[PDB]
């Protein structure tokens, strides 16, 4: 029995419970396959699920109860909402526990001096900066402007972007930031002849930004917008200043950037299957539960946990009463060594951060379509032709 | 013979704000003074169980677990800085506990629908904002910049400063934020030509901010910095291995910056409920300390801890019932909540009242660094609109600088020769 502490919103009352309920089939498949093939020969993986409704109070209560009443847990697995995830991840080191998340995408968790024991199988949303760098190098865009909403996540994404570009020859002409209304800032962007704009703002502020861009005439054949792509699908007509035709005319052609759910290769993964077969069996396993985006990352996370427990038992003393510093260090050093082809690509960690594939999508007439990928392990950007298009003949130049 | 009742506490002895060093002996003094008196609790006894939270939510989480899951049942917790206070106050509704802070100034902790059982003796940090707006209006500045750290206390202070400053016709042109590294926002401030800068960050981080300011030459005759007056008096001369800028460079990197702080101590010489004036309190505290007051962190917040302990004791006396308290029922905790909500007594830091707005103090001290030392340059009372200006502030050139130097319509005249 190798007990694992599973924290994720399973409650129906919370909106984020959809993530846990759609992820559970994937983790079930992974653990049942591990039990069948018997990777851990004498032991067996015991995943204990503790429900956290993304309330900091209830999440901390569940964590405390699992620490005291539950078995001796070796690791923590899960953490979907950012508040509870931050609370647990900062404090893990006190109990020598090691966390592996699959939904916590905030870039602040990448600080390995405040979160030394935190790991991620999902690319954080500040890992889209080298993807944007390769996209800029692909079209010879050597002068960009930025429009950043002033909260923590976007500020950190921008403070990382400015360091990614350091050494290259892409200069940030103008830098802007707003808090409540971006209209004052789009005017300053227009008044400096900024052609390529890297926006880091929220979903509710995106509608305002695009309305202010339509009013400022910051669109058409000679302007390009590159905004985040994790917005929910059909996020424009859900809003109800500018009537929808102008909003759509202002946002036609923006390139979203986001991580990719599943791989597109056919090479056999560590499970002995291909990503297409895994997706087929996942879709026929869950009957009516809503499909989540993190099911592949949960499959890979369970396989990472199994492999790291295996290679930690290889170097072995085994008891864990939350006092064993040595066992925590052994599990850390074993998790740092994870390298295998999972269902979402190759699973490699660079200081706790997963090196995955970032996909590009472009808003055509009334829907977003995929227009390329960026493989961060090989550092290669491939743009799917026949898909990406521009309103002018050539790409807009700065 | 007396049934002991226990309180939990978390004193930050290090980190962002090391207030525990001088707020823990104050709590010891207050507990001794309230246990010696037979009028307050004739049959109970207030005892303290404390831990050094170091002012970070990780060790605070560990010690909160050790507190809530150990031998003595606690009736109230007393966290320190704003981070630990927010964590405990939003986690304490599951165990039905009351949280009473003494040094927590986060404006976000005034939300009753989010921190339902939270009290504090420290004023909210929204009091610095009207003083800043008054200093902007006096000197005629209309567009300012900000460089904060993304902690909830500074975010809330900046939001309130925003809705304040927008009300008087002044705009914040540039907003920068950073989590642990200020180099990029500092160089973005330099590249954007910002003149009047409001920095909202802790001291151990102000040192890094100002190292990066020195390396960017973002100081001199054109720039004015508005910091927080709660840092140590020699915070720029303190040796710090994380920064590369030496002491002599940093001493001139920060020169002529304005700071604001609240008084926190009763200026009058009347006697409080403990039968002790502010001078005797300060003298006993100084005799109780191990180092000098100027180098002991959190000396200006010790009366707040004293008054917090006294208010807790008075509210427990008003109900006088205690050993029947467990983390499950809601009767005793909301009884104590109703008792504390209606507290009013003359403490060593003025009239102690637990209001929702968190602003029971009025006077704001305004200072300025002149030649490596702080000199007081005024006072301000936000309610009666009083500005006791002392006419002492110095400037390079006799007059305070101005941002965005204005255009001058100079005429061309026929040569007179
Ligand atoms: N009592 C002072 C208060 C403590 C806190 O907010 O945790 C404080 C606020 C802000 C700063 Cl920069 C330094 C200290």
């Amino acid at each position: 029995p190798l007990s694992i502490m599973g924290l994720m919103p399973l409650t129906k009352e919370v909106a984020k419970g959809s993530i846990g309920r759609g992820v559970l089939p994937a983790v079930e498949l992974a653990i049942e396959q591990i039990r069948n093939e018997s990777l851990l020969r004498p032991y067996f993986l015991d995943l204990r699920l503790y429900d956290t409704e993304c309330d900091n109070a209830k999440g901390l209560k569940a964590f405390y109860d699992a620490i005291k009443y539950g078995p001796n847990h070796l690791m923590v697995f899960g953490g979907v909402c950012p508040s509870v995830t931050s609370i647990i991840a900062e404090s893990l080191q006190g109990w020598n526990l090691v966390q592996l998340s699959f939904a916590a995408t905030t870039p602040v968790l990448a600080d390995k001096k405040k979160y030394p024991y935190f790991f991620r199988t999902v690319p954080s949303d500040n890992a889209v900066n080298p993807a944007i760098l390769k996209l800029l190098k692909h079209y010879q865009w050597k002068r960009v402007g930025t429009l950043t909403q002033d909260v923590q996540r976007f500020s950190e994404v921008r403070n990382d972007l400015t360091g990614v570009l350091y050494g290259e020859d892409i200069e940030i002409s103008d830098t802007e930031s707003f808090s409540n209304d971006p209209c004052t800032s789009v005017k300053k962007l227009k008044g400096n002849d900024v052609r390529i704009i890297l926006g880091q703002f929220d979903q509710n502020m995106a509608a305002k930004v695009f309305c202010c861009a339509y009013e400022e005439n910051m669109y058409g054949s000679k302007y390009q917008w590159i905004i985040p792509g994790w917005y929910e699908p059909s996020w424009w007509e859900q809003v109800h200043r500018c009537l929808r035709k102008n909003l759509l005319a202002a946002m036609e052609g923006y390139i979203g950037v986001d991580f990719e759910p599943l791989s597109s290769k056919q090479i056999k993964t560590i499970s002995g299957k291909t990503p297409q077969q895994y997706e087929r069996e996942y879709n026929n396993k869950r009957s009516g539960v809503g499909p989540s985006k993190f099911h592949g990352y949960a499959y890979d996370g369970i396989w990472v946990i199994a492999k790291t427990l295996q290679r930690a038992m290889e170097t072995l003393i085994q008891d864990f009463n939350y006092t064993d510093h040595t066992l925590g260090r052994i599990i850390l050093n074993a998790m740092n060594e994870t390298n295998f082809f999972g269902v979402t690509g190759q699973v490699v960690f660079r200081n706790g951060e997963r090196m995955g594939t970032i996909k590009f999508t472009q808003f055509q007439d009334s829907r977003e379509v995929k227009v390329g990928e960026y493989n961060a392990v090989a550092d290669t950007l491939e743009i799917i032709n026949d898909t990406i298009r521009f309103q002018g003949s050539e790409p807009p130049k700065d | 013979e007396r049934r002991a009742v226990y309180i939990g506490a978390l004193f930050p002895m290090s980190g962002g704000w090391p207030g525990g060093q001088a707020c823990q002996p104050a709590v010891e003094m207050a507990l001794e003074d309230v246990n010696s008196r037979r009028d307050i609790l004739p049959d109970y006894e207030l005892k303290l169980i404390h831990h050094d939270s170091k002012c970070d939510p990780g060790q605070a989480t560990k010690y909160l677990y050790e507190l809530l899951y150990n031998d003595p049942i606690k009736i109230i917790l007393m966290p320190g800085c704003s981070s630990v206070s927010t964590l405990v106050a939003e986690a304490a509704r599951m165990w039905n506990l009351i949280v009473l802070s003494y040094g927590s100034s986060s404006p976000a902790l005034s939300n009753r629908q989010r921190f339902p059982t939270f009290f504090r003796t420290h004023p909210s940090a929204t009091l610095h904002n009207p003083t800043r707006v008054k200093l902007f209006e006096k000197w005629g500045w209309k567009k300012i910049a900000t460089i904060q750290q993304t902690t909830e206390v500074f975010t809330s202070t900046l939001d309130d400063l925003e809705e304040r400053v927008k009300e008087a016709g002044i705009e914040i042109t540039f907003r920068q934020s950073f989590f642990s590294d200020p180099a990029v926002p500092v160089k973005n401030l330099k590249r954007q030509d910002a003149r009047i800068i409001v920095g909202l960050f802790y001291e151990t981080e102000a040192r890094k901010v100002f190292c990066e300011v020195y390396k960017e030459r973002l100081f001199g005759k054109k720039y004015v910095w508005f910091l927080i007056g709660w840092y140590a008096d020699n915070w720029f001369k303190i040796y710090d291995p994380s920064i590369n800028c030496t002491v002599d460079e940093m001493t001139e990197a920060v020169e002529g910056h304005i700071t604001t702080e609240i008084v926190m101590l009763n200026p009058a010489n009347t006697r409080s409920i403990s039968n002790m004036t502010s001078q005797e309190f300060v003298e006993k505290l100084t005799k109780r300390l191990k180092r000098h007051p100027e180098e002991t962190g959190g000396f200006q917040e010790a009366p707040l801890a004293y008054d917090a302990i006294w208010a807790l004791a008075l509210a427990l006396n008003k109900t006088s019932r205690l050993e029947d308290f467990n983390y499950n029922n809601q009767t005793i905790t909301d009884q104590i909540y109703r008792a504390m909500n209606s507290s009013s007594f003359e403490g060593v830091s003025g009239h102690v009242v637990f209001d929702a707005s968190g602003s029971r103090m009025a006077w704001t001290l305004i200072e300025q660094l002149q030649g490596g030392s702080y000199k007081k340059i005024g006072y301000y009372d936000s309610t009666k609109d009083d500005l006791s200006w002392s006419k002492t502030d110095k400037w390079i050139g006799g007059s305070p600088p101005a941002d965005q130097t204005l255009v001058i319509k100079t005429f061309r005249f026929l040569s007179q020769k």
